[PDB]
RNA sequence: AACGUGUCGCGAUGGAUGACUUGGCUUCCUAUUUCGUUGAAGAACGCAGCAAAGUGCGAUAAGUGGUAUCAAUUGCAGAAAUUGCCCAAUCUUUGAAC
RNA sequence: GUGUAGCCCUCCCGAUGUAGACGUGGCGUGGGGGUGAGGACGAAGCCGAUGGCGCGAGCCUCGGAUGGACCCGCCUCUAG
RNA sequence: GGGGUGCCCCCACCCGUCUUGAAACACGGACCAAGGAGUCAAACAGACGCGCAAGGGAGGAGUAUUGUGACAACUCUUUUCUCGUACUGAAAGGGAGGUGUGAUACACCCGUGGCGUGCGCAAUUUUUUGCCCAACACCG
RNA sequence: UAGGGCUGGUGCAGGCGUGGCGGAAUUCAAUUGCAAAGCAAACCCGUUGCUGAACAUUACAACCCUUCAUGUGAGUAUUGAGCCAAAGAAGGUGUCAGCCCAUUACAGCCACGGAGCCUACGCGCCUCCUCAAGAGAGUAGCACUGUUUGGGAAUGCAGUGUCAAGCCGGCAGGUAUUUGUCUGCCAAGGUUAAAUAUAGAGUAGGAAGACCGAUAGCGAACAAGUAGCGUGAGCGAAAGUUUGAAAAGUACUUUGGAAAGAGAGUGACAUAGAACCUGAAA
């Protein structure tokens, strides 16, 4: 709203915060990134180290569907199981079958102690992930 | 004085805001209310004129 | 709720919104500081400052 | 005092972190006595990485309702500031506790990214733009 | 410019209910404006014989009957020619606001 | 949980209860009232420009 | 329907209303025996008809309407007139609506637009 | 259950009964000795209240029980005091409902034994002065 | 002394302010919705009882014909139709102009 | 009970300032949502050796041998 | 007490501006009325308010409505998209709990990796100790 | 046997269109300065009680006092009684109007309707009609030059030169070359509704607005693209007729050549007297 800017407290002042030297003029140290090596090198450098330089090989025609894997972690698995199934899950027993893929997720990672075992279904899966499961009591199917 | 903010990006260097000398290039929805009850109705006149198929 | 996807009303901030009760109930009134004793009242004829005099 | 603070500086506390802070102090209880009261001025959200705890008695301004479930069903309780200044007033048998805030986005942003010894993060729009080669990085470590 | 405005879906259903909760207490009805001096009980409800009525005379009978005709009469009064410009934009009488009837559905 | 009265459309007198809903005590926010209602109220607006 | 809800459009059409349209603006009531046996309450006003002022200056007037000045929306009446500097007599106009009919001036069109105009069953 | 803490907090700052003319916040609360907006006075925010005023010659006290407040019709009682009462009676029958009240009820209801005596004073000298007057026109309201 | 200066009452000069608004600007919707050699768009000259501009019309020239409504037009004449809509017609010299 | 016509009563310490920053139940203008009033027994506007209030921006009363139909207080929203 | 007009004694360089420095022999300044200059959009950051929280939030569309109707309401195998819960390498690719015992090892799971300084609470006695939250330093 | 109203002919129905007509209830009762006004402090009492600081035979009207004459426009205002509402809607009428006027509806009624569109592809009759090969050649491709693209050892296109394959074909598969597989398609001819635009267009109509309010808003609220300017292409204003409810727009006497002045008169008000509301500052 307007009548909550500064320029309602500068009716009067007639500078308007701008210096009765140096003045308000248009466009000092010149227009957007202008002047990145030639005196605005110190900001420059300080606040953005790898802006100028290259890096790396190229990748043409990129298609973003075909990397798609998104990952989870065997701390997190008790978010996906249903309410009441956790908290009676026992090493010799029937046990909770969970289905990555349905849920939106890719590989199955292995950090964190696991809280429940069960059956685990997935595309992909780290080698400590599949220890840890295997201790527990569950097991990991792999699917495509 | 500049500080520590990202650097700017924001691709708005064509004339596209329309002025005085400039025709302009943009696009409003302000229709978008009268053209959801306008569809409507062709739907639901549609149907009753091919009762009873669906 | 029913007609709203998964809304429920939500949680009070406080079980008991009358302060005043608690300020005033007996619990609370037994941790309470003493009250002390307070000077009288300043008369007329101001009082001296001139210690030598 | 710290009812008058700002939301950024009232930070959220996890319950995992609580029932890990009470089982410390409370291994070391004299025979015949009860666990204390855990007060935090903020916001309790639940952890599903604990999943195993006992029942706690919690007062804070406001709970996510999942903790409210998960504290109840394990047999603890709920309080609020108005009942917590009746049964226990001027706070006696009381467990202070704080959130914490060092693990924010922002503070990773304070400094400067290039000055040697800094791992501040940088400001970035365009993350392909800023890609730097792993030679002419700054030096990582100043006394 | 930027006309409308977007809101939190839980926020307006966060309002509706606090805006319902306090029609309940006497007091703050009272000191928004409305005259229930006469009312039985707060909140008031009624038969649902009201959905049958045809005539505008049975309406004003049973507005009667049940005391909320002080708050009708006080809108009625208040009626008056728009002070401005707005007289001349389609917005010439002004008048307060009355009493809310809420039905089952729109029938 | 308590009760209310409904009251006949023709004559003083009581015609039956009901219970209370759990709306009635729901908490009363009038801030959040407040930034709801000025933010619900411009939507409502028609556009106005110059030549 | 002059009336709507823009106040500009409204003022338009009625100031400039053609001269047909500007006939059923200037309509008066009847009287209470004329409503009795007609069952109609208004009629436009034509030359020739016997009015009584209720409202105004001349407050329980009668006399014959002599014109039907569509152009400046009024109606003359004998005897209701006034004097010039010189002496000479001079019509002064009264709007339709503060006055009421006492005789009608019938012929075959009028009696058939009474009788389109009655409220009355079967 | 809201308490009358949060509903002053309420409408505290905007009500249909704060008058603030001239930056003076005075209150028209037909239920206010005094007409101070400061709460302990507002009776139609209080669940127990007491207000004194005049009917003809008489004192007439009306008083809120903390019983029935959600039924307007029930919420004040009316009671017409005998003629000539001491102040003292009236301070005694406020004190049992609302005992931090019972020095201002004193005061006021002395302000009205005195503006009763004022009132028949004043008009009696009117109505002196008038029967030596003659006036031009007199109207009566027609009956029923 | 006069000239000159100042205050109050009244009067000049000037056209601000307020209240008015058949105008503008902006957004949305609905159609049996899109000109011309069968001579268009534009341009010129004329036409009323009194008629300069503007409006309407074209030597059938502030209009002829049909239809609905139902007594006016109005500054003065003059008579004893007017208004809305539209099929049938008239349509001066030019102009792509052939 | 931050902020007032400060809830009230005592006591102590500072008070100037260009460029500049910030605060104010700080003043004023056109329009929207609410609430409460005023007007032909005279609204807006205009005039003044009309006084009163506020440190101040300003607010209010009085008179008109002025005017002839609308307009304002308070809480919020908005800005050509 | 206020207001108006004189008078006496005393005091008192012309405003705005650039400038180290203006009463300046530095520039703009005859008078009055009405106009007259930090605005709107889009990306990001920080402070402050509000809702929810390991999750948050849609958009576009659709479902039901002369009614304050270009408003308001509803749209859930766990949204269909987006930001986040995980990072690292140029890339192929890989991907993080504790304690005890041994030299994809084995066994357990009420749990701060250790040390230092650390609000408050608990325990002793006219002081000392325990748990230490948040935060900071050092070593794994 | 059956169809085709889009084979043609000849007839017969309804809708879309245009114009008009039709809806309730007070000009109720009390004045012409001063009671056509009030009080009885939430609600009720109240459909009831009580009156006058503008009248001491009338207040007010300009240095003070006395005397004599002059002065209040129009009831949509106030008070008390009613009535209508499937209608409370916002325009007009000499002040603020549901009941003075016009409006406000189909939960409708009439006239005209040549062609066109829609309806068991509406419905009868007569006529007619019906039920082994190949696949686009100055083309695609290639070279040089130019331009264009995010297209990068060359994304599309143009000029000239050169110029195919089809008994193991051709094009595409985002890093150049040769060779071998796999996958998807089959250029070099043509037609085609709907969902989309209207960023200084038109013809008829509607809905409006937290917009501007006569130095603003279009240049133009008015005989405005006008008056006026320039050889010309072109440029381009100012200006609310806003007196009054109603012209009732000042007869007549007198001075003056006239213009006007002094009286008189209309109007509630003429310091509302004619480009006439209000009428500020210098
Ligand atoms: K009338
Ligand atoms: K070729
Ligand atoms: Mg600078
Ligand atoms: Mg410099
Ligand atoms: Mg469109
Ligand atoms: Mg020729
Ligand atoms: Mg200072
Ligand atoms: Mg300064
Ligand atoms: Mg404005
Ligand atoms: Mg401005
Ligand atoms: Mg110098
Ligand atoms: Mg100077
Ligand atoms: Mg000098
Ligand atoms: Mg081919
Ligand atoms: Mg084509
Ligand atoms: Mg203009
Ligand atoms: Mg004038
Ligand atoms: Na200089
Ligand atoms: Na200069
Ligand atoms: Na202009």
């Amino acid at each position: 709203p307007t009548r909550f800017k500064k320029t309602r407290h500068q009716r009067g002042s007639t500078f308007c915060g701008y210096g009765r030297v140096g003045k308000h003029r248009k466009h000092p140290s010149g227009r957007g990134n202008a002047g990145g090596e030639h005196h605005h090198r110190i900001n420059f450098r300080k606040y953005h180290p790898g802006y100028f330089g290259k890096c790396g090989m190229n990748h043409y025609h990129k298609k973003k569907n075909t990397t798609w894997k998104p990952t989870i972690n065997l701390d997190n698995l008790t978010k996906l199981m249903a309410k009441d199934e956790a908290m009676k899950a026992k090493k010799g027993e029937a046990l909770p079958v969970i289905d990555l893929l349905a849920n939106g997720y890719s590989k199955l990672l292995g950090n964190g102690h696991l809280q429940a075992p069960c059956i685990v279904k997935a595309r992909w899966v780290s080698k400590l992930a599949d220890k840890k499961i295997r201790k527990a009591g569950g097991a990991v199917v792999l699917q495509a | 004085p500049k500080g520590n903010n990202a650097i700017p990006h924001v691709h708005q260097r064509k004339h596209w805001n329309p002025c005085s000398s400039q025709k302009g290039n943009v696009k409003v929805f302000f229709n978008q209310p009268a053209q959801k009850q306008r569809r409507r109705r062709l739907r639901l006149l549609k149907a009753k004129k091919i009762f009873p198929r669906p | 709720s029913t007609v709203k996807s998964g809304f429920m009303l939500p949680a009070p901030m406080l079980t008991s919104t009358d302060v005043t009760r608690i300020m005033q109930s007996e619990e609370v009134r037994r941790v309470l500081k003493p009250k002390k004793l307070q000077p009288k009242r300043p008369s007329r004829y101001r009082q001296p400052t001139n210690g030598i005099r | 005092k710290r009812l008058l603070k700002s939301r950024n500086n009232r930070a959220p506390i996890s319950l995992s972190r609580i029932a890990v802070c009470m089982r410390r102090r409370t291994v070391w209880l004299k025979k015949g006595k009860k666990s204390p009261i855990a007060v935090i001025v903020g916001d309790v959200l639940d952890d599903v990485r604990m999943t195993r705890i006992p029942a706690l008695r919690i007062c804070a301004l406001r709970f996510s309702k999942s903790a409210r479930e998960r504290i109840t069903g394990a047999g603890g309780e709920c309080l609020t500031f108005d009942q917590l200044a009746m049964m226990a007033p001027t706070g006696k048998n009381t467990m202070l506790l704080r959130g914490r805030k060092s693990g924010r986005e922002s503070v990773k942003h304070f400094g400067a990214a290039g000055v040697p010894g800094s791992h501040a993060k940088p400001h970035v729009s365009s993350r392909g733009k800023e890609r730097q080669r792993s030679s002419k990085r700054r030096h990582a470590f100043r006394h | 410019r930027r006309w409308h405005r977007k809101i939190n879906l839980h926020q307006k259903r966060f309002a509706v209910v606090s805006a319902l909760a306090a029609s309940s207490l006497p007091a703050l009805v009272m000191s928004r404006g409305h005259k229930i001096e006469n009312v039985a009980e707060v909140p008031l409800v009624v038969e649902d014989g009201v959905r049958a009525y045809e005539k505008t005379k049975e309406a004003m009978t049973f507005l009667k009957t049940v005391g909320a005709i002080d708050d009708v009469n006080r809108v009625n009064d208040s009626r008056q020619i728009r002070a401005g410009r707005g007289k001349m934009r389609n917005r010439r009488y002004v008048a307060r606001r009355g009493p809310m009837l809420v039905m089952p559905d729109n029938k | 949980r308590p009760s209310v009265s409904v009251y006949s459309a023709s004559e003083d007198k009581v015609v039956g209860t009901c219970s209370l809903p759990a709306v009635f005590t729901a908490p009363i926010r009038h801030d959040v009232v407040q930034f709801v209602h000025t933010n619900m109220a411009k939507n409502s607006r028609q556009p106005y420009a110059v030549n | 329907g002059i009336k709507c809800r823009n106040r500009r459009k409204a003022r338009r059409a009625h100031f400039q209303a053609p001269s047909h349209v500007r006939r059923i603006l200037m309509s008066a009531p009847l009287s209470k025996e004329l409503r009795a046996k007609y069952n109609v309450r208004s009629m436009p006003v034509r030359k020739d008809d016997e009015v009584r002022v209720k409202r105004g200056k001349f407050k329980g007037r009668e006399g014959r309407v002599t014109a039907c000045y569509r152009l400046k929306w009024v109606i003359h009446i004998d005897k209701v007139s006034c004097e010039k500097a010189n002496g000479t007599t001079v019509p002064v106009g009264v709007h339709t609506s503060n006055v009421e009919i006492t005789k009608l001036k019938l012929n075959t069109r009028r009696k058939a637009i009474l009788e389109r105009k009655d409220r009355s069953t079967k | 259950t809201h308490s009358t803490d949060l509903q002053w907090l309420l409408v505290r700052q905007n009500s249909k009964f704060l008058q603030k003319r001239n930056g003076i916040r005075l209150s028209s609360d037909p239920f206010n000795n005094n007409a101070n907006w400061t709460k302990r006075q507002s009776g139609f925010l209080n669940t127990k209240a007491a207000v004194i005023k005049t009917k003809g010659d008489r004192i007439l006290l009306t008083t809120k029980s903390g019983d029935t407040n959600n039924k307007p019709k029930l919420m004040y009682k009316k009671t017409v005091m005998e003629p000539g009462v001491k102040s003292s009676v009236v301070k005694r029958a406020v004190a049992d409902i609302r005992p931090d009240l019972a020095k201002m009820a004193y005061r006021r209801a002395r302000k009205m034994a005195c503006t009763i005596t004022r009132m028949k004073k004043v008009c009696a000298a009117r109505k002196e002065r008038s029967s030596k007057m003659h006036f031009h026109r007199k109207t009566v309201r027609p009956k029923r």
